[PDB]
């Protein structure tokens, strides 16, 4: 909560309004330096919430924030994330990357007790009713993306142990993704 | 030929269609290495005897009990109890 909420709030508006408007930031030199140290921050900022995803796992209540967080997301309209927002969503790709779980080692069973996505019937139930809605992200693409990645992760789980009642899910999924055209 | 007999006693259709391997297998020719076709068969057998006992386990994971195997009653199915069918070793 505090994090993100933080990091993004301020960086953004602050400079926007009051920096880009005031331009205390004065010389070409001075305004560049803070203008760096600003986006520096939200950078760092940013950083900590992918380091973090990609030691710790997220937890039911972080994970949906960072989803609220991303279903508001512009990619610029220029056509790129910027540095910071490049890696806001590598960091929640990890988040849901499972491909931990592909890896054959001895430690399968350990490293399945510490994935928060792992032992909640919830967790699913609830990320694959938000990615079903035909409320899109402010990116339709989105909603169609993650939507796809979720349903890889179900068709596989029907090896792992027994899980294989969302195998179904995945087709229509996958058509919605590839017709957003996520390609 | 029937089925609704000889599935109060399926256990029986196991221990003959193994002697029906084995005499598949007397004509399987397969001594040299030549012979495969017929070493593919006693395979599609070896697959069918193993997945239905495969069936008889997950059937034993699919408890109501809620002492034995907590795991697929109102507990967690994400980890499932010890995948024996329980079955007492018949001779």
């Amino acid at each position: 909560n505090k994090i993100l909420t933080l990091i993004s709030q301020i960086d953004v508006n602050n400079e926007f309004d009051k920096l880009k408007k005031e331009r205390g930031l004065g010389n070409k030199k001075h305004r560049k330096e803070v203008s760096d140290l600003i986006k520096e921050c939200q950078q760092s900022l940013a950083h900590s919430l992918y380091s973090w995803s990609c030691q710790t796992p997220l937890n039911r209540e972080d994970t949906l924030l960072l989803i609220g967080y991303l279903e508001k997301v512009t990619v610029e309209g220029d056509g790129s994330l910027d540095k910071v927002n490049l890696t806001l969503l590598m960091s929640l790709l990890y988040c849901l990357d499972v491909g931990f779980l592909e890896q054959g080692t001895d430690d399968r069973e350990e490293l399945m007790k510490q994935a928060s996505m792992f032992m909640d019937r919830q967790y699913i139930a609830a990320i694959h009713n938000r990615l079903q809605n035909t409320q899109p992200w402010k990116s339709p693409g989105m909603q169609a993306t993650v939507r796809l990645a979720w349903a890889l992760a179900l068709r596989g789980i029907s090896q792992f142990s027994e899980v294989l009642e969302f195998s179904e899910a995945d087709e229509p999924m996958a058509e919605i993704a590839i017709g957003g055209n996520v390609f | 030929t029937a089925a609704d007999v000889y599935f109060r006693e399926v256990s029986q259709m196991e221990i003959i269609f193994e002697c029906l391997v084995d005499k598949e297998e007397a004509d399987l020719e397969s001594t040299s290495i030549d012979s495969v076709e017929w070493a593919n068969i006693v395979v599609n057998v070896n697959t069918i005897l193993k997945d239905m006992l495969h069936v008889a386990c997950q059937y034993r994971q699919s408890k109501n009990s809620l002492y034995k195997n907590e795991s697929g009653i109102q507990e967690p199915e994400h980890v499932p109890w010890t995948a024996s069918s329980g079955t007492a070793g018949i001779r």
